[PDB]
């Protein structure tokens, strides 16, 4: 159970990349808005990233975490250096996928899916 | 019900919804956003075209392979819209010209048009029928659009008497002739109230129409969450579009007040959350540049 | 009538020189890029029908989508096809772009390249011969001699 | 080769009785809800139900618990096993306790109203391959068949 | 077994040095390269007069496909599927059944020929030289549909382009 | 078993079993297999700890200077519970001979980047990451590659479906291409084409 | 040997017609729909029947090896013929 | 073909068509399979 780290010992360092990542994002979201052009807020875009933190909120592993920054990292040189496109950017507002039927009897009257 | 239009899938573009749609008109504002809602589900979307093979081009990558059949119509050869609705479970009518023309005049496109397709389409035994007039369509209006509108709504409600009729009140989006009318007249200022609402509302609306088996002869009207003087929704677009073709039935058109109907279902009973203009106005007159919002009333 | 008869008359003048005159933009993609360069290679050579060789996108009159449309350029290919002037066409050479082709079933390829642009003439092969893609294009200038546009436009 | 079956004469879509009498096709919404609209205003045995032959525990449970909350106890199968008794209490009086296996290792089998052979023919292969290879006595009581 | 590309000293003498700056002064290989491309100009051009000329092709050459008969009209597919089997593409669906007289038929034969890579794997591994790779490279459709083959329309190319498919397998059936 | 059967080089056999062990005498910190196939290519299977020493071993050392790397690779062998096996495919070409280092890491364990041994690595690695997810520690850049640019999942991992779960189209509607849930107008047809029986006896495992 | 359906469709020789109330008719709207008019099993029942003197008989299609794997018939049944399992010719012993 | 005349068949096509694409005898694709799963079709009568 001795595995080697990417970049944290524990949590807390791990959660200290977490929240550096998050503020990151927090101060780009105005700028992605901006020059994306986008039909978006900020503060819809700030719901969507604080939506896509939450999604990972239930690690407890310090390395799945410090690969989750990493990946947080490169959308986000992705994202300021532009190298996405606007529909890399949209990709995240799951527009023009209609919504999925939740319940169980909207999903027995569409067809077999659990 | 058969079995090829038993609906399979996940409701995605290969998959089958189990719609037919007939959609006459489809080559205008209201069609391209219809054929995208219908194809994008799997639906057998039957496009008659009057004009140009080339100005249907955008419509081809609206759905899987088969799924958008076009084919010639004529608006006076019943023939021709039998042969395009006869294997159709749901026909939806958007034929409509703003301004009249040598050809056709307003009765031929609102009133002799929609009824020979309800007409076709009853006696073909097409299930559903959906048929758009406009919210202003009165017999008592000024303009010679909504007189004849209202006419041709009265004429496909009694030959086709499980008609979804449908009341938008002034659709805009990115190809409209309401926000692109008022940001390229660069007529005035008057007490016109208008309630505009957004044209993915009216195709949500359309579908929830033709899936809903409650649909069948009601009437709504779909109106947006947020009333407007003319003035400073006027004002509102110039401010949007960074400013400082029409004829005298459009003047009459925007100078008429969208009326208040609430025993007419609307957007909510379908399902569909009208879209606010404040949303919207800037997707549309971004192309307008080369904002305090509105006051509601 | 003569107004029919005139409108006829400049219809088929307007597409001979739109048929006899179509600048192509070659998205040079993959292995069918280089059959487009032996559509142009003195051979075949597209030059003599009046077909110019490597026209700049935003004057060209068709786009040759000649090779493998990858998920990471599909906004490029959508991009390049919107900043094109009216009237444009689309050609579709070869299986990768008619419907995806060898990568059919790949994670990271669009399954032909009409999900992402309108397409008028589908060219099958893997690659088509120089020859079979100047056929696709007297094809191509075919379809555009029996446009109605000023027919329709008198007829509306 | 029942599997050709499988793909005809095929239940595809709800079906409702019209104002004919005749079954027409209909949606679940509306078939779910002529059934529950029925099932609302049963109590007690007023509602009961048979599973067939073919019929999965999960589905058997379903209905179960499904009349359980009408307070239906009248759950029936087509076929008639006796109550008299243990009834279904004890597992080993409606079991083959020895088991298919099991055959192997008897010496005398005693078949008691049943042609095994086309009842549970395989159970009847079994039969026949400790007949064959460890001598066993196979008696029957009932008609004489093969 | 190597040599040295680019690895000459000029020689220094006024000779040499005069004649590189009499090229350098008087434009000697800018005049040499307008003399070849003047040459070209005066050659015959190698364009052949499509569509009244075509490009020369082989036997073996692998176009459009057919399904081919035997000289009695009798289908030669007896719905083995090795074709499809050895399809690199997955172009090749088939279904089949035994037909009214017994015989072992098929009743889906599609190739999408916009999965199709034209190599041919299918007319090699067919055993009774059914599906073919015909010689019909002109083609082009205007709708992609239009390119779903189904086992009337390759029954069809097989009945339109026999008569020069069954020459060119007499051609190389000695190579096969 | 001349004329179809591929003629078998025993030199080069045993001076790659020769140099296969010399290798794993200098180096038995990290050496943990050392193997010849019958066709004479030598592999040095190591610990991951020792990626850049024998890399730099191997470069450097006057018997061996393996000066270029010839591709950097990695195989999913989801079995094992260090399922990423990177191979460095060297070339020495002072001995006119290539060499073979193998090693392994799971999902979360860095290996080390050997930019600073070869720089050739810094696409390849690179491409490890976008294709199997493996993370390189120290790598200069280390981003995506090939996929796209808002691209989840790493498509060379063989839990990873053949197409892949989004798949992009243009939406008239919004004026853009989007990416919805892959539904295929046809499933890709998996073939069972593996024989019952046993194709290669010298290759027979124990049984259990 | 096509037939037509009472909607007017050409039966294909599979025997596939779509229903009245399919709507994938709608496909051939303005169109055709393509059948092959040369029906392979109205065409083998033309074919004679070869009358030979054995037992056993070899059939390779015709052509060598531009016809099927060469098959052997048995043709003991006097009842009925020997037919190739690969071209649908068929073969009677002459006695 | 003057010289080498083709091998005459009975299925060969007497009339070459050309390309028949954008034109009312073009290629349409269909299933040429018939149906797979057999519907229960109801009594005609009622059930009283
Ligand atoms: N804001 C709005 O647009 C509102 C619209 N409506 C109604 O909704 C419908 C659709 O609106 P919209 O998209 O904006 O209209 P468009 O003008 O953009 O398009 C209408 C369509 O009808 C077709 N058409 C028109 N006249 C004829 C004719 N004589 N014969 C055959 N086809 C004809 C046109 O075909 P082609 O391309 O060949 O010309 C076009 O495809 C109309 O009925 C309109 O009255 C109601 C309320 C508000
Ligand atoms: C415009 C669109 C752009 C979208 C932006 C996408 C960004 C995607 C980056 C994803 C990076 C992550 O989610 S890593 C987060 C995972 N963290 C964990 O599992 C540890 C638990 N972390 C937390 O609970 C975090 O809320 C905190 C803030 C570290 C601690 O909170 P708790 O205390 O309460
Ligand atoms: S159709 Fe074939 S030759 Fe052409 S680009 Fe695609 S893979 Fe290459
Ligand atoms: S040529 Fe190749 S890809 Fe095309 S159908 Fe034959 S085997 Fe498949
Ligand atoms: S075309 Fe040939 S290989 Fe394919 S199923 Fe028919 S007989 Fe077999
Ligand atoms: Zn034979």
């Amino acid at each position: 159970t001795s595995v080697k780290p990417i970049f944290s010992r524990d949590m807390n360092e791990a959660k200290r990349r977490v929240r550096e990542l998050y503020r990151a994002w927090y101060r780009e979201v105005p700028n992605t808005v901006h020059l994306f052009q986008l039909d978006i807020s900020v503060k819809q875009g700030r719901d969507k990233v604080r939506e896509m933190f939450k999604k990972n909120a239930h690690v407890t592993d310090p390395r799945v975490v410090d690969l989750l920054v990493i990946k947080g990292k490169m959308e986000l040189e992705e994202t300021i250096n532009v190298w996405k496109q606007r529909t890399h950017v949209m990709r995240f507002f799951h527009e023009t996928e209609a919504p999925r039927p939740k319940d169980f009897l909207s999903k027995f009257y569409v067809g077999h899916d659990p | 019900l058969h079995h090829a239009v038993i609906p399979h899938g996940k409701g995605g573009r290969s998959s089958v919804s189990g719609i037919v749609a007939t959609v006459f008109g489809a080559t205008g504002f209201l069609g391209r956003y219809l054929v995208n809602h219908l194809g994008r589900m799997g639906s057998q979307v039957i496009v008659p075209y009057r004009c140009e093979p080339y100005d249907t081009m955008h419509l081809r990558p609206m759905g899987d392979l088969g799924q958008i059949i076009f084919m010639d119509w004529n608006g006076r050869d019943k023939d021709s819209i039998r042969r395009a609705v006869e294997h159709s479970n749901v026909v939806i009518n958007l034929v409509g010209r703003e301004w009249e023309t040598k050809n056709f005049d307003f009765e031929d496109v609102f009133v002799k048009i929609p009824q020979a397709i309800a007409q076709v389409s009853k006696e073909a035994g097409v299930e559903k029928f959906i048929h758009i007039s406009h919210l202003n369509a009165d017999i008592k209006s000024s303009s010679k659009y909504l007189r004849n509108k209202a006419v041709g709504e009265k004429e496909v409600r009694e030959t086709f008497p499980e008609a979804t009729i449908i009341k938008p009140a002034d659709i805009f989006g990115r190809e409209d002739r309401f926000l692109n009318y008022f940001a390229n007249i660069r007529s005035l200022g008057k007490k016109t109230v208008k309630q505009p609402v957004y044209i993915v509302d009216v195709t949500k609306g359309i579908i929830n129409a033709i899936k809903d088996p409650d649909a069948r002869g009601k009437t709504f009207a779909f109106v947006g969450p947020n009333r407007y003087l003319l003035f400073d929704l006027v004002q509102y677009v110039f401010a949007v579009a960074h400013r400082p073709w029409t004829t005298r039935d459009k003047v009459e058109r925007i100078h008429t007040t969208d009326r208040t109907l609430p025993h007419l279902p609307g957007l909510e009973d379908l399902g569909v959350q009208a879209t606010p203009l404040e949303l919207k106005a800037i997707e549309v007159l971004r192309r307008h540049r080369t904002v305090q919002p509105a006051k509601t009333v | 009538s003569r107004g029919e008869y005139v409108v006829a008359k400049l219809d088929d003048l307007i597409n001979w020189a739109r048929r006899s005159s179509l600048w192509p933009m070659t998205f040079g993609l993959a292995c069918c890029a280089v059959e487009m360069m032996h559509m142009a290679a003195p051979r075949y050579d597209m030059d003599r029908f009046g077909v110019v060789f490597r026209a700049s996108p935003r004057q060209s009159d068709v786009m040759i989508v000649a090779g493998t449309l990858t998920n990471k350029m599909a906004p490029a290919l959508r991009k390049v096809y919107d900043q094109m002037p009216e009237p444009r066409y689309v050609v579709s050479m070869g299986s990768c772009a008619n419907g995806g082709g060898y990568y059919h079933y790949s994670y990271s390829v669009v399954r032909g390249c009409d999900r992402i642009v309108p397409v008028d003439i589908y060219v099958p092969g893997c690659p088509p011969t120089a020859e079979a893609l100047l056929y696709g294009i007297l094809q191509l200038q075919k379809k555009i001699k029996r446009e109605k546009r000023l027919r329709i436009w008198y007829r509306r | 080769f029942a599997y050709d079956g499988l793909k005809r004469q095929r239940l595809t879509e709800p079906m409702v009785r019209n104002e004919k009498g005749l079954l027409t096709h209909t949606t679940w919404e509306d078939a779910l809800s002529r059934v529950a609209g029925m099932l609302q205003s049963c109590q007690g045995n007023d509602v009961a139900a048979i599973a067939g032959g073919l019929v999965d525990a999960e589905a058997l449970i379903a209905l179960k618990d499904l009349l359980n909350r009408v307070d239906s106890d009248t759950l029936c199968t087509e076929e008639v096993f006796p109550t008299a008794g243990a009834g279904t209490d004890l597992r080993s009086n409606y079991l083959l306790n020895t088991t298919i296996a099991g055959v192997e290792e008897a010496d005398v089998v005693l078949l008691v109203g049943t042609n095994p052979r086309f009842e549970a023919p395989l159970f009847n292969a079994r039969i026949r391959k400790s007949w064959l290879h460890n001598d066993l006595k196979v008696a029957l009581i009932g008609s004489p068949v093969d | 077994t190597y040599k040295y590309v680019n690895l000459r000293e000029p020689s220094m003498d006024m000779k040499s040095v005069t004649d590189r700056a009499a090229q350098t002064l008087l434009w000697t290989e800018l005049i040499r390269g307008l003399g070849m491309t003047l040459s070209y100009l005066f050659r015959e051009p190698a364009t052949i007069n499509y569509p009244f000329e075509k490009g020369p092709l082989s036997p073996r050459f692998r176009g459009e496909h057919a399904l081919r008969r035997y000289p009695s009209g009798e289908e030669r597919c007896i719905a083995c599927k090795l074709c499809e089997a050895v399809c690199p593409a997955q172009a090749i669906t088939i279904e089949a059944e035994p037909r009214a007289d017994g015989s072992r038929r098929t009743t889906r034969y599609d190739i999408d020929m916009t999965k199709c890579i034209y190599c041919g794997f299918c007319q090699e591994a067919c055993p009774v030289d059914a599906i073919v790779e015909g010689p019909n490279f002109e083609f082009s459709t205007e709708t992609h549909e239009e390119l779903l083959y189904n086992k009337e329309k390759l029954l069809n190319n097989g009945d339109k382009w026999e008569a020069e498919i069954a020459a060119n397998i007499q051609a190389d059936y000695l190579y096969r | 078993t001349r004329p179809t059967v591929r003629p078998r080089n025993d030199v080069a056999h045993k001076q790659l079993s020769a140099f296969g062990e010399y290798v794993a005498e200098i180096l038995p910190k990290y050496v943990q297999q050392v193997q010849v196939s019958c066709f004479s290519e030598l592999e040095i299977c190591i610990h991951p700890d020792g990626v850049i020493p024998v890399l730099t071993f191997l470069r450097d050392h006057s018997n061996a200077q393996f000066k270029s790397l010839a591709d950097l690779t990695a195989v999913d062998i989801p079995t094992r519970q260090n399922r990423f096996e990177i191979v460095y495919n060297l070339l020495s070409l002072r001995f006119n001979s290539r060499i073979r280092v193998k090693t392994y890491t799971d999902e979360l364990t860095p290996v080390e980047s050997s930019v600073s041994v070869y720089k050739a690595a810094n696409w390849y690695e690179r491409e490890i990451w976008d294709m199997f997810g493996v993370f390189f520690a120290n790598h200069p850049d280390l981003r995506r590659i090939l996929t796209d640019y808002g691209f989840e999942g790493h498509p060379f991992r063989k839990d990873f479906p053949l197409s892949g779960y989004v798949e992009l189209r243009y939406d008239d509607e919004v004026k853009r291409v989007v990416a919805e849930p892959v539904e295929l107008a046809q499933e890709f047809r998996k073939f069972d084409l593996n024989s019952p029986w046993e194709a290669f006896p010298a290759y027979r495992q124990p049984p259990e | 040997g096509v037939r037509t359906s009472p909607t007017g469709e050409k039966v294909t020789h599979t025997g596939q017609v779509y229903d009245d109330e399919d709507y994938r008719r709608v496909r051939f709207v303005g169109r055709q729909k393509e059948v092959n008019e040369n029906f392979a099993i109205d065409l083998i029942a033309e074919q004679p029947v070869s009358q030979v003197g054995s037992r056993v008989i070899s059939c390779d299609g015709g052509g060598g090896a531009l016809g099927h794997p060469r098959v052997y018939i048995n043709l003991d049944k006097e009842t009925k013929t020997g037919t190739c399992g690969y071209c649908g010719l068929q073969f009677r012993q002459q006695h | 073909p003057t010289v080498k005349p083709p091998t005459a068949r009975k299925f060969i096509w007497t009339n070459h068509k050309f390309n028949l694409s954008g034109t009312p005898q073009q290629y349409v694709p269909y299933s040429t399979t018939r149906k797979k799963i057999q519907e229960w079709v109801p009594p005609s009568t009622p059930y009283k």
